[PDB]
């Protein structure tokens, strides 16, 4: 990521070999108990034997719940599916909320498939169907390393004729599927006409027969959506269906179970590996009572992933209810099913450390007095406001001709921009003038 | 009668979803909906085994 | 290896743990306590298995953590996979594609299984020669390892063979009644050593035995599946997409009549099943009103429901009812009450969970965890089982001790402690 | 056989073995899946 | 009798170096769809 | 605009058409879409037709008046021979709105292809 995001400095949980949390490591400062709990949760995710366990990160805003979740994702690695979703993303206009939740659940479950692919690629030097109907197709493919003669299954002749493959074209043929793609004409024939509307492609460099053993990760949702609608099809209904607008559909549980059976078959064969993964739901308080009730059942499934929730609400009304209040905006029945990780507020020293880390991540040099002033500002207003003042202050320093942030630049930026509390005070002082 | 709108885009954009065959697995091993109307229970249960 | 089915919240439950007299054992098939509730569940299970009486409703009511979903999973496990068991949550009937009543009708019809039995004569062999004179008349030669014969083709047979591109070396089966041709595979010869193969070609051995064969297919489908098949031209696609919509009532009446005709003819058998709706209190008053009369049909399954609500507000109304369910529906159903577990029952459940997760715990650890479970909740203790196992494995230990349980108790908070800590810093949180 | 080469024939027989192995693996792969419903069930359940 | 005030062909996508397989595939799809569906659209000729 | 004297397909098959009016005769080569439209209009030798080159809209107006005496019951509507030139250019003022252009370009129906009808 070339651009710097809000959590670009989080590289991990910062734990040691014993699971204890270092004071400042991997871009995380403080929150030692929460980081140790997240390390235990990571160990839970790595030990794939548990399904449907749910975790809630509860604390005041700005205490690092999203940072902790992203640190968990980094600790697991790109091999484990980490699906981040926002609670307000379940209000789709195409499918019901429970369908969105189950789709994300299946997104979190990953499948790793090891397969060797074979492709015959090269310029076509000969294309001769052998009559007995067509018994087989003899094709001649040329590369920089030689020429190869291939006997093709007669079903591939239809694909070759559809793609308009002639001598001199550069094509590839999939050994397992027979798919043919004509990727242009060979550049040796580029001068056969002075003006043709053709795409001329260099002759392939390697061998005609190319073998590669690859490991590709797919999720259960990919297989669900792959089996929701048919693909290809020369029938009139299929062709007219290709023009239909692609709409998300409520995939049946029958299809889910059949796909689970297929996945188990391939796991038993030994060509597939299961990666349970993690589903992160942020702003879970935006879910209504129906979503929470469905989560009660979904988490109890033996196929579900590990779900991590985050909430900053206090005793607030559940979204779908009239006046029912709950500790985090989450019904007590779902709170009974989750392990709660509590995040605490930061001391001024921790805030200064986080500001310094953000400055280093953004490529900004800041003096000690400027850092102390920024920490004082963060204590006065908010850590996020102080972190957001670094880049504009650096820009003012660069305009003034200085390569480092001085106290005067921080003061100028604090004068130019206001925080939430200052703006609210201004609004309260001028209630009549502002719109109601 | 008006001429149509000619929308010009980068040639690289049309290849965004394209993945080389040596870089992707065969998704036909999970094709359940493709078997309907083409494969029978006899073939799956009695003949092929 | 790690299969798709892993240790869940009810993976330790294999049945209801009853004897031949439906008397519940104290700890059998993964269930502890709930003797009266388990006996009631067994009675309901016998009622389901008999299949004589239609549209019977049972509500499993009780406090959270008292084993309602445990009992439902035990009933599902004890009932064979042959008998349908549709388990849905209350929130799943609110769909953007079909009405709530349509969702409930589809849930009802998914719970009745129809086992079909079709016997069909087929011709099966490898194609040797196809000669067609001129698309008017022709001959087809088929062979097995022990037989070979030639057939005279008509116009439609020739057209069907040309449409499917049947050639020499293909192993095909032909239905005598309908004439449809499906290709099983092609035989392997020395000249068929392809370097690349199509996505549908596969090589099979030449069939043995006799060219004429009888094909018997037995499958279990639900009424909803037949409805979706006969809803539109390619309705079987909606069995994958789910874009069924609202099926016309006339289609459903026709399919009920046709299924009765099949059952009379001996070509199909009815297997009524169970519809389990978990957290029914999420249903609206309209849904309850529909349930009132949906259970009165002769094709209605057993409706098992589970709620943990006290006297609360019915959704969509301002009225208070004992379970969130209007008393008219509650009069149509039998209520099975679950009692809270004792210390011994909690300890036995913890032992079963530890055995399921393959965790060794000391007896002092079991005592501490049982005390925690009584104080906080049973599910909190169950989660602490795995948390403490992980922490113990981290310190290169083999048996979970009291120190590990205390450590995970300090690391992970239950609802009460989290609520207290939030109340300590209430102004920090948003929208109190 | 004056022009016979051992290396060329070894390469050719290795290629033949690889081709046969590929044929076997593809034939196994293309018939592993069983239909959820199947043609017979759908035909039986499909009214006029 | 109602005629649209303006009539335009569909927007066309132009790229300097497009995938040389997209256009033939679209042309074949359109040709097949037209050959299968145009005879069925003749009754609507007077309306059009 | 004129009476059709020759409708010769030219192999996708183009059409070579001969039109005569009271002022002259002209032979034209038209696109296969125009030939399909002519077939849909059932245009045969002796029919008076109107073709708009901008939209490719072919309208058959009737069998020419000169053939109205051949039969007594033909089930045809006869139309006089056009009295101008075969090829005409007329300049007119069109009143349109921006919304009309937006609609024409958002739900196109000017291609006269199968995809437009499908959409
Ligand atoms: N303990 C911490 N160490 C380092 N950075 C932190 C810490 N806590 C919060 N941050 C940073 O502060 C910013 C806001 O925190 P955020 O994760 O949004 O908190 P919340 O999710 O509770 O709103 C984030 O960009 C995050 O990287
Ligand atoms: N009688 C029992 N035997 C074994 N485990 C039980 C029993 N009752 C409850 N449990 C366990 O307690 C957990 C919560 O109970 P459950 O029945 O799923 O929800 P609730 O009873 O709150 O509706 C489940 O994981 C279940 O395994
Ligand atoms: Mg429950």
């Amino acid at each position: 990521t070339q651009r710097i995001a809000s959590h670009s400095h989080v590289k991990g949980l910062g734990l040691d070999e014993s699971g204890l949390a270092k004071q400042a490591a991997s871009g995380l400062v403080g929150q030692e108990n929460a980081r140790e709990a997240c390390g235990v949760i990571v160990e839970l995710i790595k030990s794939k034997k548990m399904a449907g366990r749910a975790v809630l990160l509860a604390g005041p805003p700005g205490t690092g719940k999203t940072a902790l979740a992203l640190a968990i994702a980094q600790e697991l690695g790109s091999k484990v599916p980490f699906c981040p979703m926002v609670g307000s993303e379940v209000y789709s206009t195409e499918i019901k909320k429970t369908e969105v939740l189950m789709e994300n659940f299946r997104r979190a479950i990953g499948l790793r498939i090891k397969e060797t692919k074979e492709v015959y690629e090269g310029e076509v030097t000969e294309l001769t169907p052998c009559e007995t109907t067509i018994s087989h197709v003899i094709i001649g493919l040329k590369t920089a390393k030689g020429t190869k003669q291939l006997k093709l299954d007669p079903s591939i002749f239809e694909s070759l004729q559809k793609e308009r493959v002639e001598a001199g074209d550069v094509i590839y043929i999939e050994a397992n599927s027979g798919a043919v793609k004509r990727q242009g004409r060979c550049d040796t024939y580029a001068t056969e006409f002075d003006l043709e509307a053709e795409e001329y492609v260099p002759l392939p460099k390697g061998d005609v027969h190319k073998k590669k053993e690859i490991i590709q990760d797919v999720t259960l949702h990919d297989l669900d959506v792959a089996n929701a609608r048919p693909q290809g099809g020369q029938d009139i209904l299929s062709m007219m269906g290709q023009l239909m607008k692609p709409k998300k559909t409520e995939i049946t549980d029958k299809l889910r179970g059949e796909i689970n059976k297929v996945v188990n078959k391939y796991i038993d064969q030994g060509i597939a590996e299961l990666v349970p993964g993690v589903l992160f739901v942020d702003e879970v308080h935006m879910l209504d009572i129906e979503c929470f009730t469905y989560l009660h059942r979904a988490l109890e499934s033996s196929i579900a992933p590990i779900v991590i929730f985050a909430s900053n609400r206090g005793n607030c009304v559940i979204r779908g209810t009239e006046d029912i209040t709950s500790p985090h905006g989450i019904p007590l029945d779902l709170l009974d099913r989750v392990m709660i990780i509590r995040t605490m507020l930061y001391t001024p020293q921790e805030m200064k450390q986080i500001i310094k880390i953000r400055a280093q991540t953004e490529g900004i040099n800041i003096s000690e007095e400027a850092l102390n002033h920024l920490g004082e500002i963060g204590t006065k207003t908010t850590l996020r406001y102080s972190v957001q003042l670094l880049t504009p202050a650096n820009l003012l320093a660069k305009i003034n001709g200085k390569d480092s942030i001085e106290k005067e630049h921080v003061e100028e930026i604090s004068e130019l921009f206001y925080d939430a509390k200052s703006s609210a005070k201004i609004l309260a002082d001028q209630q009549d003038k502002y719109m109601k | 009668i008006t001429p149509g709108i000619c929308f010009s885009t980068a040639s690289l954009v049309l290849r965004a979803t394209d993945v080389h065959p040596l870089q992707r697995i065969d998704m036909g091993r999970f094709d359940l909906i493709g078997l309907e109307g083409r494969v029978s229970r006899y073939e799956a249960d009695t003949f092929l085994p | 290896v790690t299969r798709i089915e892993r240790i869940g919240a009810h993976s330790h439950i294999r049945g209801l743990g009853l004897d031949d007299a439906l008397e519940p054992r104290q700890a059998s098939q993964g269930m502890v306590g709930q003797l009266a509730a388990r006996r009631a569940a067994g009675v309901v299970l016998e009622m389901i298995r008999e299949g004589k009486i239609a549209g019977r409703a049972v509500l499993i009511a009780g406090q959270p953590g008292t084993g309602k979903t445990a009992i439902a999973m035990g009933m599902a496990q004890a009932l064979g996979p042959d008998t349908p068991f549709t388990a849905i949550a209350g929130s799943e009937i609110f769909s953007l594609e079909m009405s709530k009543t349509e969702a409930l009708t589809q849930a009802f019809r998914r719970s009745i299984g129809v086992r079909i039995k079709e016997e069909t004569e087929i011709i099966e062999g490898e194609v040797v020669e196809i000669q067609i004179d001129r698309s008017k008349v022709g001959k087809l030669t088929l062979k097995t390892t022990e037989m070979e014969t030639i057939y005279d083709l008509g116009t439609k047979m020739i057209e069907s063979l040309t449409k499917d591109k049947v050639q020499a070396g293909d192993v095909i089966t032909i239905d005598k009644a309908t004439g449809k041709i499906s290709k099983l595979g092609r035989s392997f010869t020395r000249a068929r050593d392809y370097d690349a193969m199509g996505s549908q070609t596969k090589f099979v051995q030449c069939p043995d035995g006799e060219l004429q064969k009888r094909k018997e297919v037995v499958h279990t489908v639900s009424l909803h599946e037949i409805d979706v098949i006969n809803s539109r031209t390619q309705g079987f696609l909606a069995l994958f997409s789910g874009d069924t919509g609202e099926i016309k009532s006339e289609v459903r009446e026709q399919i009920n009549a046709k299924v009765a005709e099949w059952r009379e003819e001996g070509k199909a058998e009815i297997i009524p099943g169970v519809l389990f709706i978990d957290e029914v209190h999420m249903l609206d008053i309209e849904s309850f009103s529909f349930l009132n009369r949906a259970l009165e049909s002769d094709m209605a399954p057993v409706l098992i429901m589970a709620t943990n609500r006290g006297i609360t507000r019915i959704r969509g109304t301002s009225y208070q009812s004992p379970h969130g369910i209007p008393i008219d529906l509650l009069d149509r159903l039998l209520i099975v009450s679950t009692t809270p577990y004792s210390e011994k029952d909690t300890k036995q459940i913890l032992r079963i969970r530890c055995e399921e997760e393959d965790v060794e715990m000391s007896e002092d650890a079991y005592t501490v965890l049982t005390r925690i479970g009584l104080e906080t909740s049973l599910r909190y203790a169950i989660q602490l089982i795995t948390a403490a196992s992980l922490v113990c494995r981290k310190r290169k230990g083999t048996e979970v001790q009291v120190d590990d349980i205390k450590r995970v108790y300090s690391l992970f908070l239950d609802e009460s402690r989290s609520t207290q800590y939030m109340k300590e810093y209430q102004d920090a949180f948003l929208f109190n | 056989s004056p022009f016979y080469l051992d290396s060329l024939e070894e390469k050719r027989k290795r290629q033949r073995s690889e081709r046969l192995e590929r044929i076997f693996q593809l034939s196994e792969a293309h018939g592993a899946l069983a239909p959820v419903y199947g043609t017979e069930v759908l035909d039986f359940c499909t009214l006029p | 009798f109602v005629m649209p005030p303006v009539e335009a062909p569909p927007p066309s996508l132009h790229a300097c170096h497009p995938p040389p397989w997209l256009a033939p595939r679209q042309a074949a799809f359109q040709e097949q769809l037209a050959s299968e569906l145009w005879p069925r659209a003749r009754p609507l000729h007077r309306i059009v």
